[PDB]
RNA sequence: AAAGCUCCUUCGACGAGUCGAGUAGUUUGGGAAUGCUGCUCAAAAUGGGAGGUAAAUUUCUUCUAAAGCUAAAUACCGGCCA
RNA sequence: AGGUUGACCUCGGAUCAGGUAGGAGGACCCGCUGAACUUAAGCAUAUCAAUAAGCGGAGGAAAAGAAACCAACAGGGAUUGCCCUAGUAACGGCGAGUGAAGCGGCAACAGCUCAAAUUUGAAAGCUGGCUUCGGCCCGCGUUGUAAUUUGGAGAGGAUGCUUU
């Protein structure tokens, strides 16, 4: 398998110590839905 | 700059079989 | 109440060509009924009921007939309008009288069509015999299949002896019995709910 | 399996 | 089909006419749900994700403010009833995460 | 020009009197085209997908993999639009399919299916789900290392 | 059919995915010239049911306008007559900027007809949109029964008429009650309804 | 080879920065019920629009938007012939 | 030979092969933009007027047009125009004023084409070039050109007759 080259973050950006639920970027970075992601996930790969 | 007869005649297929099967037909209502 | 405030000068109709206009008229329609000679010059009507409570008491002519009016008669919906039978797609039968006087109507009209084959050499089954070909034919399906009862008959006769008793109480009570009960549905089945839920509570 | 239509044969 | 009284008034009101049942037309069955658009719908969903108004709905879900988060799902969407069917989209997100987890 | 062979072959047998199927052989071929790999892959024929990973715009395959997986189908992205289409007399071709090969081949092809999935799904089963890019210039990467060791030496 | 899956992509517009690839194409799309050709469409599904094809005689014109309301051209923005309680920031034009994108697209290719277009990206600034034009003097476009109605001289400059689906939509040429004024149009409805007509047995 | 008619278990894809909402300007008889445009927000799957008084709930009736073509009846202080 | 040899994608050049656009006319038509005199005692709502001037774009007509319609009836059924609805419903400082639409009668009537499906047992489609006029090439095109389907349905079946 060829792979690129890899920054050092690869996770999907999110800065949750930050309180602001203002705002698009707020909902997007600051809102943890880590276990939705994961139940979701999971879910698709037992279904697979 | 007009468009010639026949690609202004042109027809579609859909719309050359229904022309073939069903056309105006030649008819009279009795009186 | 003079509407001339504006410049009204600059669109004022006249109509001095009302007769040219009429004499266009007619001979569009004559050069229309030689270009379809033998046929009929206008296409076949059904009779509809016109909406509203003013015009519901009239019958006139529709813009074509319906897909089940055409399939009740047996006239396929691409073989219609090809010897002059209008079809409508939008209209629907909601009840059986339309569709019947309806069906009745294109089934007299298929009754009187003369259909001449496509190729005189070759007739079909479905084509009219040349032997029957000739008759005294018709030119306005306006005028030979007109509505002809646009109006119920406004006088009939009837034995004293099958007067109907009608209503009990009289008509005037019948009717401002109707128009209490409709203004009270509502009020009434509520109270009927409240009625039920007080049973079931003591009960 | 996901079918636009039911196919001849 | 209820028969009409024949009256000019009231409940049932109208001329006495016997009625035809009508075979569903083709044009009335937008909004039936098919299933290669559920798979479809479905796939892309999965791969694309969430809306950031999706997510905050989610969170006040998961929070339990039902009543916040119908309000703010009205002040994003525009109307109460496309807000009700959203949260009620979010809710079936959020019940199935969970009988995953 | 083996289509017209193939034509002339079949128009002598019906003006002979027999059959198209009697001279000509069922067919084996790679699957192509976009929209038809789709309809392949949704009825559950096709047997390996291989998937361009140059494809301007990327949202005519960036559904695909996930397709793939649902499906059960095995998928690999290879380097090459115009590599496939060198397969499918094409300039480029997006993607292309195996749905059934013939009997010679089929060894090799159950072969090359075990491969694919060992050598290369098994390998990408961890790194799809992370984020690309993110990568630093050189002047901000050298920025950044020079401030890191002020910072420890300070 | 892929282009049901990129249809229902191009619906979720909020999604990671789709907010990277409009932010880069925002970015390229703002490097090139403000009028330029696109070799493919980017939306390939929107352009086909808007009805391009990958036929010899359609081009696919990428096009951005200034974004906002519209500006009087008056002397230091003043008007000298009666007061209007109003400034020229907010002036409306009563036309999209999509039927602004298409008479300028129209105007670089005078040769071509304008088909229809459709939004691809947007910023602060600019909206940009994709213009499919069709070449009416092309011979696949002439024999073609589906869309060698555009040869006809009646469709020369229909974007520059409002014939296009955005002009249309500025028309209000709807059906029903709500469109009173307008569905078949508003100046000729208005010269309807203000005409004085006497006839000769008045 | 195509095409029409009758019946049917089943299937039956249907147009997104669009619809819609707020706000601003303009417009309308629709200064509570109008249309258009700009900015912001931004959909859904028996869903959506409309049903000329705001809203919630329960029903009902009608069509099926965001793609496209098409003669005639209609206008005509320009041109040509009468 | 691989430090090479190519396949694509995007972007260019050419007095390249073949084409097209501009201007005029503008009475009528489709849009944009847009007054004031006037009438309100005067006058910033209003009226003149969604008019004049200005700008863009067609044709012999244009436009509109085959319902995301009207309705609430026993239901009508694309568009346009005439009569009527009707100076009516409705809007309107301090009021001067403004003002439709459904139904009904008539003139004229005409209906349809795509996107969303795999031809997949065979891109069956097409521009151009050379022709001995049989065809043969250079290409476009699978990021989709033909056939089939467009909600009135249709697809798959069953079934037995008709049609060119």
């Amino acid at each position: 398998v060829l792979k690129p080259l890899t920054g050092d973050n690869t996770e999907a950006p999110k800065q949750h110590s930050q309180p602001s639920r203002k705002g698009k970027k707020a909902w997007r970075k600051n809102i943890d839905l880590t276990e939705v992601e994961q139940g979701l996930e999971e879910l698709n790969e037992q279904i697979i | 700059r007009r468009l010639s007869k026949e690609d202004a005649s042109r027809v579609l297929e859909k719309t050359k079989k229904r022309l073939t099967h069903f056309p105006q037909r030649k008819y009279a209502v009795k009186a | 109440n003079n509407h001339f405030r504006k410049h009204w000068q600059r669109r004022v109709r006249c109509h001095f060509d009302q007769p040219g206009k009429k004499v266009t008229r007619r001979l569009a329609r004559r050069a229309k009924a030689a270009a379809l000679a033998p046929r009929p010059v206008d296409k076949l009507r059904p009779i509809v009921r016109c909406p509203t409570v003013k015009y519901n008491r009239r019958t006139r002519l529709g813009r074509g007939f319906t897909l089940e009016e055409l399939k009740a008669a047996g006239i396929p919906r691409l073989l219609a309008p090809t010897i002059g039978i209008a079809v409508d797609h939008r209209r629907k039968n909601l009840s059986e009288e339309s569709l019947a006087a309806n069906v009745q109507r294109l089934k007299d009209y298929k009754a009187r069509l003369i259909l001449f084959p496509r190729k005189s050499n070759k007739p079909k089954k479905a084509d009219t015999p040349k032997d029957q070909q000739t008759a005294e034919t018709t030119t306005s399906l306006r005028t030979s299949f007109g509505v002809e009862q646009p109006l119920a008959p406004g006088f009939t006769e009837i034995s004293k002896s099958e007067i109907p008793a009608g209503i009990e109480g009289g008509a005037y009570r019948a009717l401002r019995k109707a128009r209490s009960d409709a203004r009270l549905v509502g009020v009434r089945e509520k109270r009927a709910k409240e009625k039920a839920e007080a049973e079931a509570n003591k009960k | 399996a996901v079918s636009v239509r039911k196919r001849a044969g | 089909p209820v028969e009409r009284t024949g009256l000019i008034r009231g409940l049932n009101k109208g001329h006495k006419t016997t009625r035809r049942v009508l075979k569903e037309r083709p044009s009335r069955r937008k909004g039936a749900q098919s299933k290669r658009t559920q798979f479809v719908r479905s796939l892309i969903r999965e791969v694309a994700g969430l809306a950031p108004y999706e997510r905050r709905v989610i969170e006040l879900l998961r929070n339990g403010k039902d009543k916040r988060a119908r309000k703010f799902s009205k002040k994003k969407l525009g109307t109460f009833g496309r807000a009700k069917r959203k949260c009620e989209e979010l809710q079936r997100i959020i019940a199935e995460s969970r009988r995953a987890h | 020009q083996e289509k017209k062979e193939r034509l002339l072959r079949e128009a002598t047998a019906i003006k002979e009197g027999k059959k198209k199927e009697d001279v000509s052989k069922k067919p084996y071929t790679v699957k192509y085209g976009l929209n038809h790999v789709v309809g392949l892959i949704e009825n559950k024929k096709a047997s390996l997908v291989l998937i361009a990973n140059d494809v301007d715009p990327i949202e005519l395959v960036v559904f695909l993999p996930a397709l793939c997986r649902k499906m059960g189908i095995p998928y690999a992205i290879i380097k090459g639009k115009a590599r496939l289409g060198t397969l499918v007399h094409k300039k480029t071709a997006a993607v292309v399919a195996i749905t059934e090969v013939r009997s010679e081949d089929k060894n090799e092809l159950a072969k090359l299916i075990s491969a694919v999935k060992e050598g290369y799904l098994e390998k990408v089963e961890d790194t799809r789900k992370r984020w690309g890019g993110g990568i630093m210039g050189f002047k901000a990467q050298k920025r950044e290392e020079k401030r890191k060791k002020s910072l420890e030496t300070a | 059919g892929a282009l049901k899956y990129l249809e229902e992509l191009s619906k979720k517009k909020q999604s990671d995915v789709v907010r990277f690839l409009l932010r880069v194409r925002c970015w390229e799309y703002r490097q090139l010239n403000v009028i330029h050709r696109a070799s493919r469409p980017s939306r390939p599904d929107k352009a086909r049911r808007l009805g391009y094809k990958a036929k010899q005689g359609y081009v696919i014109y990428r096009v951005r306008v200034r974004r906002g309301g519209r500006k009087r051209p008056v002397p230091k923005g003043a008007t000298y007559g009666k007061p209007t309680n109003q400034g020229v920031n907010q002036l409306k034009y009563q036309r999209s900027l999509r039927a602004t994108a298409e008479e300028r697209v129209g105007r670089r290719c005078s040769n071509l007809r304008v088909l229809n277009s459709y939004w691809v990206n947007q910023d602060s600034t600019y909206k940009y949109y994709e213009v499919i034009l069709v070449d009416p003097n092309h011979k696949a476009i002439r024999r073609d029964p589906r869309i060698n109605w555009i040869c006809n001289p009646v469709h020369k400059h229909r974007e520059c008429r409002g014939l296009t689906s955005t002009g249309k939509k500025s028309r209000g040429l709807n059906k029903g009650h709500r469109f009173n004024k307008t569905r078949a149009g508003r100046r000729k409805t208005w010269k309807r309804h203000n005409t004085l007509s006497l006839w000769r047995y008045r």
